[PDB]
């Protein structure tokens, strides 16, 4: 049951982060849905755990309207948050409002990956 | 070949956004150049054309290789004729967020832009079409729009007016389709 308690605490962590990502995304007018799901990483298979152990850890379903859906790892959301927070504070502190500043914020998208 | 777009006047930015997000197959934004390093969530040739040499770029700016160039937070950003040109070939109207001077520059480059000035009838008119802006802020827009029309009248393909942004957006839509 230690894998249960570990999974449980991870799902709590992910539950919160997904909420913070969603909010910043909304503020920056880059609306994006973050949903928590499971995945079974290759590590869980190569770690020959005791039978009865859960293989799952949280992963993040990332959805953007008229674009598609993708999975991020929790670690990846956690890292991207470093960038989203940065971009947000940069936005909140910008006193510029020029063609270049506008475009800079419009184009900056750490929230979803075009993948093409 | 689709004609590039520049909207000007009050509410231009919301009009710009709505066109891009509401009709994404017909409208596009071009890829600007920047001297800023690429970040992990960006992609060369999609987010920006990332340039390795600020000096080469400053030189290209001085030689009018961009229709608009600026600095923001230590880095140079430029919009090039070829980027604009490249969106147009793909049958999309390049939605351009650029100064009114970029219009003569686009004209000369043979891009045949569609420049549209959203013209407010009064100070309260701004309050009608820009219900978001404040009384202090709505005033200074009329002043910018009057001086804008005084200088660049001859650069406009069309001028739109309304009592609501709904009326104006509707009209911007029609001017574009009419002139192409």
């Amino acid at each position: 049951n230690n894998s249960l308690m570990r999974l449980r605490e991870q799902i709590v962590k992910a539950n919160l982060l997904v909420r913070e990502a969603s909010y910043i995304a909304e503020e920056l007018d880059k609306r994006t849905e973050y949903k928590v799901t499971l995945q079974i990483p290759t590590s869980s298979l190569d770690a020959n755990r005791k039978r009865g152990s859960l293989l799952s850890e949280p992963a993040i379903q990332v959805r953007r309207k008229g674009k598609g859906k993708q999975i991020w790892s929790l670690e990846k959301l956690e890292n991207r948050l470093l960038d989203m927070r940065d971009l947000y504070q940069e936005w909140k502190e910008c006193e510029e409002d020029s063609p270049v500043s506008r475009s800079y914020f419009k184009r900056a998208d750490p929230f979803y990956d075009e993948q093409e | 070949y689709a004609r590039p777009i520049i909207i000007l006047g009050p509410t231009k930015d919301r009009a710009n956004d709505d066109l891009l997000s509401e009709f994404p197959d017909k409208f596009g934004s071009c890829v600007p150049h920047t001297t800023r390093p690429k970040r992990e969530y960006e992609i060369d040739g999609r987010d920006y054309h990332f340039v390795s040499s600020r000096e080469k770029m400053e030189k290209d700016i001085q030689a009018h290789k961009f229709i608009e160039a600026g600095q923001y937070n230590s880095h140079l950003y430029g919009t090039s004729v070829q980027s604009v040109r490249e969106v147009a070939e793909q049958g999309k109207h390049c939605i351009l967020d650029v100064s009114a001077n970029a219009v003569r520059r686009l004209q000369a480059a043979h891009l045949h832009p569609i420049a549209i000035f959203i013209r407010p009838r009064s100070l309260e008119n701004v309050l009608e079409i820009n219900k978001r802006i404040t009384e202090e802020q709505a005033r200074k827009a009329f002043d910018r729009a009057t001086k804008l029309e005084q200088e660049f009248t001859e650069c406009f393909s069309a001028i739109v007016e309304g009592d609501s942004f709904e009326e104006i957006y509707h009209k911007v839509k029609r001017v574009i389709e009419d002139l192409s």
